[PDB]
């Protein structure tokens, strides 16, 4: 499928940004889980990054850290992340679906294996947060097989050597963290999602106009949900408010 | 690209965020520059001679072999300043943190003895240590904990995951890939993304070399076998190294089997779990048939790194050298033996590897064999551990 | 009559019953034969090489004296197989045992450390060792009494008295005079009747031998002063006996000044106690106005000898040594220092050594001196001690 | 005065030996043990044997360690014991007065002093527990130079060597632990006194059928003393039968 250069299409020609939050899979239950999502996408989510529960995600930060934390004390596995995306993709047939791995869970059963079973559900891209475009040979020849997009990291403290390889051997989306911008568009690289701090509907403006198509909201979604864990709805409600302020500021 | 080979068959590599690419190609850059100026191996030299004691014994246990054809030495690394080999390697990486203008260094642990290594280190050479370790393991290591305080380092303890060595390694990292430009991440063992596991070797190396030209010196001739544990892999890769070419030395690891590895309560991934991906490098792991990683047990807590270094799942992918394990047990009573017959309390992790050593001679006392047991570290910090044991 | 002489000047000799003299004797013409025995010597020198890791380095500790004209080394003996120095004269005189066909050791100690060195010898050598303690010392030394144990020694609580050091010494002597056919008393310190100081000494000199060798190596010249506290004597002597005939060399003794000389509650006998003639032989003591025998107080367990070495004494009325005290805070705070700006966790003892330096180096930071610690044994087995101290 | 000389020349003329007993002085206190001594008297003790409690009696076996605790308990001092040896003195004019002493209380304030005391309560002699005959010549000349005999054990392990000089240095008698009795005689030692292990009559009548001319009870004495602390009565009791019973075995 091309779910993503759709969507970008799409956005380009309503001259908007895209905006793209995450959320952990399971976090805080399956169900309250399942109604985030649906939440997020009724409030204006263009795409979706979802992380699967690892036992230690050694790239992420503490907000993040305890999602896991309360995804694996309801018992939330890999396979049943996997339902998930299943029963989500079936609701929503057109919504980019992106997945947040670490490179165990993928190569556990095979990585071709891995790969197979993200087409067979309708995921859209796959970033495994640890590994580097050096080691990503066997992992992006997979993606490309099972038309899955894999999506890069593309640092600060990137050079130009690192910004070609993330521009050929990208998809869907450059995951950055205005010269960049610039040479990532001269490089033909996927459209760029400005990610890290974003948090506040200035920053998308501010991302879009830097030349980004889009951002990504990397931890503000998990912590509305673990501060409003007491209340399912006021959880909800104020996740509504926050993802429509920011999806407005993208237009 | 690199300068050398980040893997080993098809163990190792470099699985670290993208962010953290530029610190592993530096860090390997300076470190092969160093390997080349004399004046850095000078200076290493005299820190081990003239600060940590080497080079170290090599002690022949008559009473041990007493009624067999078994002649058994040890390699004193429970002589070193610190009680532990830890202290070789520790040295080198700070002078390497120094070479490349760091003023900060970042450590792990889970026992201790790494992070009172590194405390030691630093506080020798005016670095500012902070270190990480797991809640669970700063309950039960307060001794060690206060040592390190004692000698400056900040110590953070580390709640989330499982709180052990593994959470800890993981908080290291994520630190380190914030300031390695002022910060050096000193790993403890031979693992974790290259150059780690190449750097750690050579800067443990010196105790096989030593090995060879002291049994050289006293039989004559190589030993027919040397013997180290294996907790991450440092002290037996230590040993190993310089005889890897000496083909007829056979080279024996040795991984705790717990209370048995069949009760799936051990820490011998090498030859009971599964290659997996994490800490940076592709490598045998305690893990769920999901892919999660597990714990490491162990009676001695210093074998509690739950994978291996990928150098050694090679060597023994290839043959050329043998893992085998030991159970708390069969640790106990070797422990309990050699503080009976040659007077030296060996730490509980080296235990294992004199316990190998021990079922080898006895299994088989008309064999003649000269053996070499790597006594990785001292065992004053596990007495009371043999004590409420045999108590209870 | 005897071979050697009994006495140092005035002090020392061989206070002991009647009985007992023939086992000195016997002892003395031991030693004497042995001494000039090239195998004994050669049998030595392995165990103290191959054994117990000698020769020990000498380090120079910069960051310590930064800023002062002082240059300090500190002799490594805290590296030495069992910690502390002990271990050198216990081997010594397992073999002496061994020379005159004993089978069995007697021993005594108060903070356990020559208790420990006793045993491990005795595992090492194939002797029935046996050891006295003060039931007081028990209880507060439940680490090296399980040490002791977990080598194959017995240990004896002694009730009588006390219950300290100076008790044990006399359950000991109560025995040997009654066994010494087959057993041997292995006196831990250069104190008690003759030959006991003299072989002491002999027994411990390779540690000034050593120092004169590295430090004639390292700087090219000989120090300004060798420092050493001074609990029986024996690593003291052990340090100075080189360098007596160099009377450039300045020897300095240092006694624990407890909570301070004016409170009483000390152990300087040295300096201030008054001659009397106590375990087997004639010494300042901590006895009352009345001549009963008083405890030695100090932070450091270790230097609880009530007395002190015969030859210390005599190089003292001579004017060639010189004695001075440290208190607990003193040590406390030295200790703390080399933690922090060395890495190197000096035992309590050792720290009153190294606090004296520290006091000439810093009331004279302008002075150019070129000083040696004699760092006698590592102090991880008073981390607690130093630990519940800053906590309260 | 020649307090022993004249007892050995009363009793040979009676065929019979000498009985000595030994006790601590304070033990367990000063009044009873005042009446303990002269207990030891009127039953029959032929000389006595008196130690000064002290701090580290490395020459001792248990029950005289527990003598010198009971004593210190009772807060005794050398001082309180030269004041008994002076009241038993006057009470006792012709008994030989022994002490045993330890080297540091007879050293502490000089060893001249030490003897100058003795002689002025009425001591007969003196036997330094822990100074051998190799370093007793400060000792026996001050015991010698204020009349008081210098006491020196014979161990059993004793040679030729030996023997010649505790003939020669010793006075009053010489404190035995056949052929060692015969050799003193050869070398006019001091008549021979069997100590240790003399706790029964039969051990008094055999020292002096071997050629002794008597025994020291080294610690029976103190025995029955501990025995029977919960009655002073019963205690002086007892030792005024065990006493008579040594005694009589004598003659
Ligand atoms: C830390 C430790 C080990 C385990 O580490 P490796 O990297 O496997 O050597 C082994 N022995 C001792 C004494 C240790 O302290
Ligand atoms: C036992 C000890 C001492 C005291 O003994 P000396 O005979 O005075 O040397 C000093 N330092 C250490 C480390 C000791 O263990
Ligand atoms: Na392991
Ligand atoms: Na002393």
């Amino acid at each position: 499928m091309e779910r993503y250069e759709n969507l970008f299409a799409q956005l380009n020609d309503r001259r908007e940004g895209a905006f793209v939050p995450f959320v952990t899979l399971g976090d805080p239950g399956i169900e309250q889980s399942l109604k985030i999502i649906d939440t997020l996408i009724d409030a204006g989510a263009d795409a979706l990054e979802l992380g699967v529960p690892f036992s230690d995600p050694l790239a992420d930060g503490p907000t993040i850290q305890n999602a896991n934390l309360r995804a694996f004390a309801a018992g939330v596995t890999p396979a049943q992340c996997f339902e998930m995306l299943a029963l989500i993709r079936e609701k929503h047939p057109t919504i980019p679906i992106g997945l947040l791995m670490y490179a165990n869970l993928v190569f556990n059963n095979g990585i071709d294996a891995f790969y197979a079973r993200c087409e067979q559900v309708g995921v859209d891209s796959v970033l495994v947060a640890d590994v580097p475009v050096e080691e990503s040979a066997p992992f992006r020849q997979a993606a490309l097989r099972h038309n899955i997009a894999p999506i890069f990291i593309c640092p600060p403290n990137a050079d130009d050597d690192l910004l070609r390889q993330v521009a050929s051997y990208g998809r869907g989306y450059t995951y950055l963290l205005h010269h960049l911008i610039e040479k990532l568009k001269e490089y033909h690289a996927a459209p760029a999602l400005q990610g890290f701090g974003i948090s506040s509907p200035e920053q998308v403006s501010a991302a879009v106009r830097a030349g980004a198509a889009g951002a990504i909201s990397g931890s503000a979604i998990v912590k509305i949900i673990e501060k409003n864990l007491a209340s399912p709805k006021q959880m909800l409600a104020e996740l509504r408010s926050f993802v429509s302020a920011m999806k407005a500021a993208s237009r | 690209t690199t300068l050398l080979n980040p893997y080993f068959g098809e163990f190792g590599g470099m699985y670290v965020p993208q962010i953290l690419m530029p610190a592993l190609n530096q860090l390997e850059e300076a470190f092969v520059s160093a390997q080349k100026d004399p004046e850095f191996q000078a200076q290493f030299a005299d820190l081990l001679k003239n600060y940590a004691g080497r080079p170290t014994a090599l002690t022949k246990c008559q009473n041990i072999t007493a009624g067999t054809r078994t002649t058994l030495y040890l390699k004193r690394e429970d002589l070193l300043h610190g009680g532990a080999h830890k202290t070789n390697q520790v040295l080198g990486q700070a002078l390497l943190a120094k070479r490349m203008g760091k003023s900060e260094i970042i450590a792990e642990t889970g026992a201790g003895q790494h992070g009172v290594a590194s405390a030691l280190a630093s506080a020798l050479l005016g670095l500012k240590c902070r270190i990480y370790m797991g809640a669970k393991d700063v309950e039960r290591q307060s001794p060690n904990v206060f040592r390190m305080r004692l000698m400056g380092a900040e110590v953070i303890p580390v709640h989330s995951g499982s709180a052990t060595l593994k959470d800890a390694c993981n908080e290291a990292l994520r630190d380190w890939s914030g300031s390695y430009e002022t910060a050096h991440y000193m790993l403890g063992t031979a693992a974790g993304p290259h150059p780690y596991p190449t750097i750690v070797r050579e800067f443990q190396r010196m105790i096989g070399e030593e090995t060879k030209a002291q049994i050289l010196d006293k039989e004559g001739r190589l030993p027919d076998a040397v013997i180290a544990c294996v907790g991450g892999g440092s002290n037996a890769i230590g040993m190993f190294a310089d005889f890897i070419n000496d083909t007829s030395v056979g080279l024996i690891g040795v991984e705790p089997g717990g209370h048995g590895i069949e009760t799936g309560e051990h820490g011998a991934p090498l030859k009971h779990g599964r290659v997996g991906i994490y800490f940076g490098m592709k490598a045998p792991m305690m893990q769920t048939a999901d892919g999660q990683i597990e714990e490491s047990y162990s009676i001695s807590a210093g074998l509690d790194f739950p994978s291996v270094g990928p150098q050694h799942a090679y060597l023994n992918s290839i043959g050329r050298a043998d893992y085998v394990s030991i159970t708390d047990d069969e640790a106990l009573e070797a422990f309990k033996t050699l503080c009976r017959h040659e007077g030296i309390i060996p730490a509980l992790e080296s235990s294992h590897a004199l316990a190998h050593a021990l079922k080898m001679m006895r299994e088989q006392p008309e064999k003649e064999q000269l053996l070499v047991v790597n006594l990785s570290g001292r065992g004053d910090k596990d007495i009371f551990t043999v004590h409420d044991i045999l108590k209870a």
